[PDB]
């Protein structure tokens, strides 16, 4: 009846400290469609985050892209926080420059 | 361009 | 050189339902409608559709709203049919559209519906008969056969759908008939003193369809391989990577192979060192 | 069925003796479609609606020339009126013009307007016959005599019955999907307690076009005007308008009250109950 | 389209 | 000479929902002369990116302006409009009430 | 009433594919760009009046600008080896070219010149038949381009396609390209000591960028103790500039600033108040 | 050859405290083209900054306009920080509204 | 419209 979301967190372009980029959280494979997605900077919720228009795959599962402009650095940590009816507590996926 | 013939399911 | 047009409608009941429609040509979204975004109107999402006149946006808004009203009613009827609680949320989805070949002629059509994430009813490939789930969908199938809905749906898919797809492909030729090849590279990630991870990247490609495979000594490698879902970059291109775990010192026995429509010949990557 | 075009010109003098600020806006019904602003670097009449962007460069050239021409006359008149009324050099003063025309369903001229104000007060106005002026006291009496001798009313009438109407019909055709539309109001009612004895009922109308709307209260089916409040119709910021009406009622008597919404986009008037 | 005949007030 | 003090309404474009993006509107009307200062405030501080409509006026010659900016309402954040005009001795503050 | 079109190509090697950026101007207005880093890999509009061009225009501009950048990329590698320049350093090839038309729309003058590492490399002479080349590698280029009759082909472009399309741009973008925004002027005073003070003459919000600011003392040209800053873009399509002179205290009113600009019916004369 | 950048910092319109404006940093006369330009607000890097497309003058020297929307106040100090291969250390140029 | 005849320098 319900499907828990897959999550990928990644940058639009290859990352280099100091250069403006885009931070992406791609949520897919979930049902129902209501979902809460936040981009985190050092644990704190980034305010201005945009998302794509709700669409779905051939298997009816939904997918959304959440994104905001960011400038990566060496020390700053970024993450995507996702909550869904299938998730008892929110899932945190840390942004890894190599994935 | 979207469809225009609307079918009620029930 | 085949192309597709697809529409994706979602209706979500709220304890008035939320309704969202998106239209795609191939992997490019070009229209949207949202019920919560007021001034409820079909809006452009690609620059090459912006050239359509206000009459087009009027008819699209009208016809997409008409479906949402019927989906809204059916959500209430199905809630009562299945005795589902009034404080819960339920979903009706529609996917439909058509494929054309290089000559622009109809190849195939689709019209299929889901309730609560499961197949409800679907138009069969012959465009004359329906495949329906059990219980309430069987009543829908009976009703749609009596109303000759398949003939009307087939007329759309073989007619207006293909006709307007050909129009979009021409007006949006610069973006829709393009092939951005993947930019590829390989990275190395030690996981111990005995093993390491090779990761083969493909970035910035369009359309989304791509194949990344690993070989070892020219033989196909499936064991110890990882592949992530193709993901949007946000700029209209897509990304993907594949990985394999290799014993340290044996990196150069492995090759990554990249197949994409934008590439004249398939690519072969090998760890460099 | 009837439609209107209106232009609103504002000239504001700046302290010292600097060049006045001039802003013009054009409307069809409640929809703005052009602006001109003397402070913008473009110094051109600019489109402000999608259905006007299709006008060619000769249009924008002519619109720009004619509004600057009016602004330069208004700028001089500001100086003259300042000296006529001995208004100190440290002080800001205003000339405004409103003008335009109404057409019927068949596109024929119905009525025309051209009227001016100085410092927020009526200065001179063309009468409905489009042949005679109504002027205020003092300086405007000089203007009325000057305009009578110059046969200005004949020239203003030709514009109002001719070009004004011609171009309003063109805008109504080119922007028909926008201008001939009616968006009905989306209506709901809220309840706001204020004491153990009283409560406020608020009747909402949202997202409607055009702006004309009527909200009224009834108690037991009888018109209810005492203890009612009505806000000015306000723009949503997306081409549609908002309004609400409210009534203070005794706690427990909420069901005696009904709200009634009249709007051109409604097939029939709406009644709302809490 | 705006008016073109410009009247000086004084 | 004939000066008129502004009317002020603070409101949102769409019904407010905590967490959803919206527009904060401050509609000033019924004022004369046309020079006026309008700031949108978030928790007492001036919002930096605010747009406004082109100056227009009503049949009675009084001016009106819509000032607007994107915002996301929350249960805790307080929004207001601050208006000053030659007819106002001090700036007037009107707080945003989602029920008005 | 003369006008110009100019293109500016920059290729910068990287310690691997070089960064290539092209921009097109009509007079002082940019209208296109290409950037090898952008995802589109296409020539892009940068002015409103160029967006009306169809897909064949952008196809052709994309192919021709990319073809030049590919040759510039190879030439960077060849010059690197010619001059034994280290593989970690960065090097630059620039091209400027374009044409001038008079009020009648006819060809006046054309340019095509190249620089390597910021120094003249080869340039087409005003006659459009001969080349002026720097020493060493550019002498080889000059010999090679003479034998290939490059100048004939470059001249054909400058007198033909360059002029033809400039005229089209001037008409399609007449509302902004053929405008003349006059400068807004004022004078400031900046005391230096009991003996001297700076008078500064400002010119703001003007287009085109061409302007002449000069100082006189008692009606005689003043050249000593004067300074002009480089004209700078305000960011809205207008430009800014100022001229300064150092004057003896008490003599400020003997000096006049004179402003000449295409947007001024007569030259302006400012004097301290 | 190497040419050190010229730097001007200035507003699009005459500055008025509390009114929205644009802060400009125009760098010109430099070579090679790689350059670091930041707009500072009280010494901190502004994040919104955009810049024009790389172009160059007749003598082949490059020029770029970096800009961001800002609101001048009386206390806030604005500046442009530019680094270049010709510069031994970043050069800070403070915005003077005069 | 940009040039189309591309000359290799070396
Ligand atoms: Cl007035
Ligand atoms: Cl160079
Ligand atoms: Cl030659
Ligand atoms: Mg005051
Ligand atoms: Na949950
Ligand atoms: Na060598
Ligand atoms: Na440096």
């Amino acid at each position: 009846i319900q499907r828990t979301p897959k999550i990928q967190v990644y940058s639009r372009h290859p990352a280099e400290n100091g250069k403006s980029n885009f931070l992406n959280c791609y949520v897919s494979g979930f049902h129902p469609s209501d979902i809460e997605v936040d981009l985190l900077k050092n644990g704190e919720r980034i305010e201005k985050v945009e998302h794509s228009d709700l669409s779905f795959s051939k298997d009816w599962s939904f997918y959304l892209l959440y994104y905001t402009e960011f400038t990566p650095t060496e020390k700053d940590e970024y993450a995507c926080r996702v909550n869904h009816v299938t998730l008892s507590q929110p899932k945190i996926v840390k942004w890894d420059r190599d994935m | 361009s979207v469809l225009n013939d609307i079918f009620s399911r029930l | 050189g085949s192309h597709s047009m697809r529409y994706f409608y979602t209706s979500v009941s709220r304890p008035e339902p939320r309704f969202i429609a998106v239209g795609y040509v191939d992997d490019t979204q070009f229209v949207r409608f949202d019920s919560d975004a007021a001034s409820q109107r079909m809006e452009p999402r690609a620059p090459w559709i912006e050239q359509e006149g206000p009459e087009y946006w009027d008819q699209e808004t009208r016809n997409v709203k008409a479906q949402s009203q019927t989906d809204r009613v059916d959500l209430g009827t199905l809630r009562g049919y299945y005795n589902q609680s009034e404080d819960g949320s339920h979903t009706i989805q529609i996917m439909y559209g058509c494929d054309v070949g290089p000559d622009g002629r109809f190849l195939r059509g689709y019209r299929q519906d889901a309730y609560d994430g499961k197949d409800y009813i679907a138009l069969n490939e012959d465009l004359r008969s329906w495949t329906a789930a059990d219980m309430a969908a069987q009543i829908t199938k009976r009703k749609w056969e009596a109303a000759h809905a398949a003939e009307q749906q087939r007329a759309y898919l073989e007619g207006r759908c293909v006709e307007w797809l050909r129009r979009y492909l021409e007006n949006g030729k610069e973006t829709l008939q393009r092939t951005d090849p993947p930019k590829t590279h390989m990275t190395h990630h030690p996981i111990s003193d005995h093993e390491a991870t090779l990761r083969c990247w493909a970035l910035g490609f369009y359309p989304a369809e791509i194949t990344l495979t690993w070989q070892r000594d020219g033989e196909d490698q499936t064991q110890d391989t990882e592949l992530v879902e193709t993901r949007p970059a946000g700029d209209g291109t897509f990304q993907k990577w594949a990985a394999v775990v290799v014993p340290s010192g044996e990196e150069q026995r492995y090759t990554c192979h990249v197949q994409h429509e934008g590439l004249p010949k398939p690519l072969t990557l090998r760890w460099e060192l």
